[PDB]
RNA sequence: AGGACCGAACCGACUAAUGUCGAAAAAUUAGCGGAUGACUUGUGGCUGGGGGUGAAAGGCCAAUCAAACCGGGAGAUAGCU
RNA sequence: ACACAGGUGGUCAGGUAGAGAAUACCAAGGCGCUUGAGAGAACUCGGGUGAAGGAACUAGGCAAAAUGGUGCCGUAACUUC
RNA sequence: AAUUCCUUGUCGGGUAAGUUCCGACCUGCACGAAUGGCGUAAUGAUGGCCAGGCUGUCUCCACCCGAGACUCAGUGAAAU
RNA sequence: CGAUGUCGGCUCAUCACAUCCUGGGGCUGAAGUAGGUCCCAAGGGUAUGGCUGUUCGCCAUUUAAAGUGGUACGCGAGCUGGGUUUAGAACGUCGUGAGACAGUUCGGUCCCUAUCUGCCGUGGGCGCUGGAGAACUGAGGGGGGCUGCUCCUAGUACGAGAGGACCGGAGUGGACGCAUCACUGGUGUUCGGGUUGUCAUGCCAAUGGCACUGCCCGGUAGCUAAAUGCGGAAGAGAUAAGUGCUGAAAGCAUCUAAGCACGAAACUUGCCCCGAGAUGAGUUCUCCCUGACCCUUUAAGGGUCCUGAAGGAACGUUGAAGACGACGACGUUGAUAGGCCGGGUGUGUAAGCGCAGCGAUGCGUUGAGCUAACCGGUACUAAUGAACCGUGAGGCUUAACCU
């Protein structure tokens, strides 16, 4: 089934009468309109595009103002789409709310990881560092050997070293949604989801059922 | 990574930055232009402007709370008596940064800082 | 943030006594054991105070038969039940931290009596 | 967080007082043991007149942790040293006749029944 | 740490490709002096917008 | 151009005995 | 009183790190030993190469020592490259 | 060999605290060491702090950490006293 | 044993675990009495071992302050 | 031999299967738990310490297991230098002696700024053909694949008893990986405070400089673990060893020759990520350009005037993006940064004055004063009008429908 686009806003926790706190972050789920329905005859697969959010009226390009205008949605921020299960249809200019997470239990969350840049082996792929004192010399934190001798004479490729880390799109699966508020667009799902504040998440119901 | 940070290191330790950006506050009050490197004016907006603004009122803890700041008694005089009255209505923003193209010994690029004032 | 703020402020409770560190503290805390529940009393000494909104807390640390024993309470959980006061410390520092080394005659503290 | 070469104080009446943990049971290539985690340790000073001696193997149970336990609301549990209690290796069966200082509630596993019962809280 | 082979003419202007700058071609024009100038800086005389700022 | 007036000492690091 | 004790100048160089196309053809930083003595130092002398000097390591004798340096025998000789 | 983090004998040598020519901050006096401006990655060098544990590191407690002054009390085995 | 191949000799102490260390035996390959033997207080930047304190040595690294590394302007090498 | 550094340790690995564990099976002198042996299986996993320079080995305690080998007995232009293997010295032994001893002890310089291949990241150029802005399909590639214990079944089957299942379900752990900062903490030389010595601001009071941030006590935001969530799948396809159904050759029998079934962490997919330079350069949506002169060696030709749109770039303010490029937001039709206002947080009752005391100091004003990166607002300052690049309807052949 189709996923929602939001925004992450901070993280807080819940008090439940049982006395246990729940660690949850909030999305802001406001209406996702669709822009344009794709079907098997023309797209050779079918897919709905949505948008959400808006747009200054001077920074949106006429190819983009063209476009929404078609779909007589109103201008938003960047575009998603999310593949269809064959067991629903949607409208252009349809407006999804989050009120269809009611009835989930699981959700995947998908969104940018913050960026650390280049970033060491030590820190990237957890190498151990090697000692401190007993003569080490300029070799404290440095990744070691990289390869065995003449035999292979090369370096196997998908080598760990060090790299920029973060600021790829990753997915945690599987989060326990807390809550949903349909009138203020809130979706409370239990733990942290990748991403800052202030950040576009994509929210789908959990497909390891 | 340095995220959310702020504050330029500018190449050098604690003490010096502080004594510089002391040193050259006052220079700015005592000429109200001045020309510096661009990064240097604009970290200066961060500790004269809050000066200008204890200055909108004049008391004994604020005079010995701005003597403690640029530790000149001139630049204390100049705040207080001129600087205070003349932005008495103004909301912040009493400088300006004017880029001036670039030094020539080192190809810094150069800018003047200088109060919103000097109308005469 | 505006979001954040008003989620926070339904949860909290406004029956919060206003203490300071070093004011002797006794905390009603619920207790489960399978299906029954029961009010048990901690009593001690706040160290340190953590002012967050529903996230602030705080520890009290409270001389047992042999050890001190220090325990974080969450202000605003729902299994702190009440907060009295007895005492009121006459100190001058936001943490009571250096109080863990002190012990015996060194670990009391004057009364404000304000 | 209780590791390999740790110092930890006695809460029964076995007659030890002070033992090091030597290896921690459970799982392989485990770290540190928690709040009620079986351990390995032997005795490193005892009472002279006491049923266990220096200088032998027997496993124990924690029961306090300078660490600290963290509690489901978020309030955490923590003390001024470490303690376990002896055992008897087949079976678990703490020896000692009484145990002195708080215990923790972590230890109610439907087994640990006659530790809490000879603790003096909780 | 040092080369086997000395690379070619050809291999170091391959590399130098990459080394050729970039002219400015962004002259803007000043709106009272007519002064060309840097956009965003003041002009040689000391004018910007138009107004004088330097007075000097 | 000029010889070295100066050829440095080395030493033996590894003996490969 | 003391080849006495602690410790600066001064003399020496036990450990570690840095530095090895170095700031330096043995140094720097932090510690370290002696520090009224068989001590240390300025200036000037004497000992010359199968010789000197050596609280003795084959150590030192002008950044070169199991026989210094310079010129000569000398284009030594090389069944070797 | 250099406008070289080295070496080079003697004399004068103030204030506050200090046993002191140690050390800290200063006077007289002299200097900021002849490339700068930015950014604030890995990693290297010189440093600061650290939950719980405390040599489990390692050839080895290497390196770090720790102890550190004055006055009073007290001070073992052994001994050439 | 600064001496011992067989050897990590045998027993005891110390450790949960001791090819090291300490004590004892002698089957001393191949100790031995001024190329001195056995003891010896004090002394040692001397070798080995153990204990308390102490700690980023380590489990396991994290953050931070400076000098390089990176970009711009000027000058401008080296081994191969 | 005009030089290939040769034992161990650390870091980092990769492959084989003659498999140590987990998985699937045959036989058993397999009652059950637990075994023995053989076959298939390399997806993942596959200890910490004491002694020794040791590999090895012995010993102590864990685990499901602590697998065997190849890779210059993997890896010193990655680290160490303990052993061995220079010069000092000593012991035993051999020699008259200089000296020697896979005999033993004490001490004893480990250089290199990366051109090429390789690998980990990140860009520029051109191409993909009229140009431009977006969203995708997915060839192909990579990541992940571990498992203990407890309970139910059940104290059931089995067994004289003692002992004690298979299959299936639930819960809770260890190790490993991803993400995050709400909580518990670390850091926080940009915040507040205490305090020692000294210098200075005329002096008292009050402050600043220096002494490792002078030494300390707390601590915001960020980053971060010890902290907190999540993951290993289920399912499907074709199979290995193995078990079969029917079934002749060979009237019977026979898993096989025809045909039809099941059958493992292996293989393909399912999960996550990269991905059209996939030159086989893909698809969809939207936007922009439809003015004239001439020349010839009349060609997908060249030259001139006028127009240059969509969009891009550049510059500026910048960012939870970042080595630099790049990437994201904003540029007044404006909250992008700074300041300012309010709040929060942290530290903790400022200075001044008054009162009590001979004084240090205490009390009142006062939970005051000051507060970095945080939150909500506010055009006060700075993000200038413009210039620059990018054009003018886009080749030939053929096929199908209008004409």
């Amino acid at each position: 089934m189709i996923g929602l686009v939001g925004k992450k806003v901070g993280m807080t926790r819940i008090f439940t009468e049982d006395g246990v706190s729940i660690p949850v972050t909030v999305i802001e789920v406001e209406a996702n309109r669709v822009t344009q329905v794709k079907d098997l005859a023309n797209d050779g697969y079918r897919a709905i595009q949505v948008t959400t959010g808006a747009k200054k009226a001077n920074r949106v390009t006429k190819p983009e103002a063209g476009h929404f205008a078609k779909a007589g949605v109103e201008a938003g921020r960047g575009l998603w789409e999310f593949r269809l299960a064959e067991g629903e249809e949607f409208t252009v200019g349809q407006s999804i709310s989050v009120e269809l997470f009611a009835d989930v239990k699981k959700v995947d969350v998908t969104g940018t990881s913050k960026g650390k840049g280049f970033a060491g082996t030590v820190k990237r792929w957890n190498f151990r560092t090697q000692d401190a004192t007993h003569g080490n010399s300029l070799s404290h934190r440095v990744p070691g050997s990289i390869g065995q001798n003449q035999t292979p004479g090369k370096v196997f490729k998908g080598k760990k070293m060090a790299g920029q880390m973060g600021n790829e799109r990753v997915t945690v699966q599987s989060l326990d949604v807390v809550r949903v508020d349909a009138e203020r667009n809130l979706l409370l799902v239990k733990g942290a989801v990748p991403g800052a504040t202030g950040s576009d998440l994509i929210v789908k119901p959990a497909v390891k059922a | 990574m340095r995220h959310r940070k702020s504050g330029r290191q500018l190449n050098r330790n604690s003490s010096h930055r502080q004594a510089m950006f002391r040193n050259m506050a006052g220079s700015l009050v005592r000429h109200e232009i001045i020309k510096t490197t661009l990064p240097k004016a604009k970290e200066l907006r961060r500790v004269v402007e809050p000066l200008i603004t204890l200055a909108k009122t004049d008391s004994v803890a604020n005079r010995r709370l701005a003597f403690a700041r640029t530790r000149d008694n001139e630049i204390v005089a100049k705040l207080f008596n001129e600087l205070g009255p003349r932005f008495a209505s103004r909301a912040g923003g009493y400088t300006r940064i004017l880029k001036c193209g670039f030094r020539a010994g080192d190809n810094a690029p150069m800018a003047y800082i200088e109060l919103v004032d000097r109308s005469e | 943030s505006n979001i954040i703020k008003q989620l926070e402020q339904e949860q909290m409770k406004q029956d919060v006594p206003s203490f300071r560190p070093g004011d002797t503290v006794e905390v009603k805390v619920w207790v489960v054991e399978g299906s029954k529940k029961r009010l048990q009393a901690f009593e001690g000494v706040v160290i340190a105070i953590r002012n967050r909104g529903l996230h602030s807390a705080f520890t009290v640390r409270k001389i047992s038969n042999g050890e001190g024993v220090e325990r974080v309470f969450q202000t605003h959980s729902p299994v702190v039940d009440s907060i009295s006061v007895k005492r009121r410390g006459a100190v001058r520092k936001a943490k009571l931290y250096y109080l863990r080394e002190r012990t015996g005659k060194a670990a009391r503290i004057k009364e404000r009596l304000n | 967080m209780i590791q390999e070469q740790t110092m930890l104080n006695v809460a029964d009446n076995s007659g030890a007082r002070r033992v090091m943990c030597i290896k921690v049971l459970g799982g392989s290539h485990r770290r540190y043991a928690g709040v009620g985690d079986i351990i390995k340790i032997t005795i490193k000073e005892a009472i002279p007149r006491g049923k266990v001696k220096k200088g032998d193997v027997l496993k124990a149970v924690v029961v306090r942790t300078k660490k600290g336990v963290r509690r489901p609301d978020g309030s955490v549990i923590r003390f001024d040293g470490n303690a376990c209690v002896l055992l008897n290796n087949n079976s678990e069966q703490p020896i000692g006749t009484r145990i002195f200082g708080p215990v923790t509630r972590e230890l109610r596993s439907e087994k640990f029944m006659k530790i809490i019962s000879l603790a003096p809280e909780v | 740490a040092v080369q086997q082979n000395k690379p070619t003419r050809s291999k170091r202007g391959m590399r130098r490709s990459h080394d050729a700058l970039t002219a400015v071609t962004s002259l803007s024009v000043d709106k009272t002096s007519g002064e060309k100038h840097l956009r965003h800086h003041i002009t040689a005389d000391g004018y910007y917008r138009g107004r004088k700022v330097i007075a000097k | 151009n000029n010889r070295p007036v100066y050829i440095p000492r080395p030493r033996p690091p590894h003996p490969r005995l």
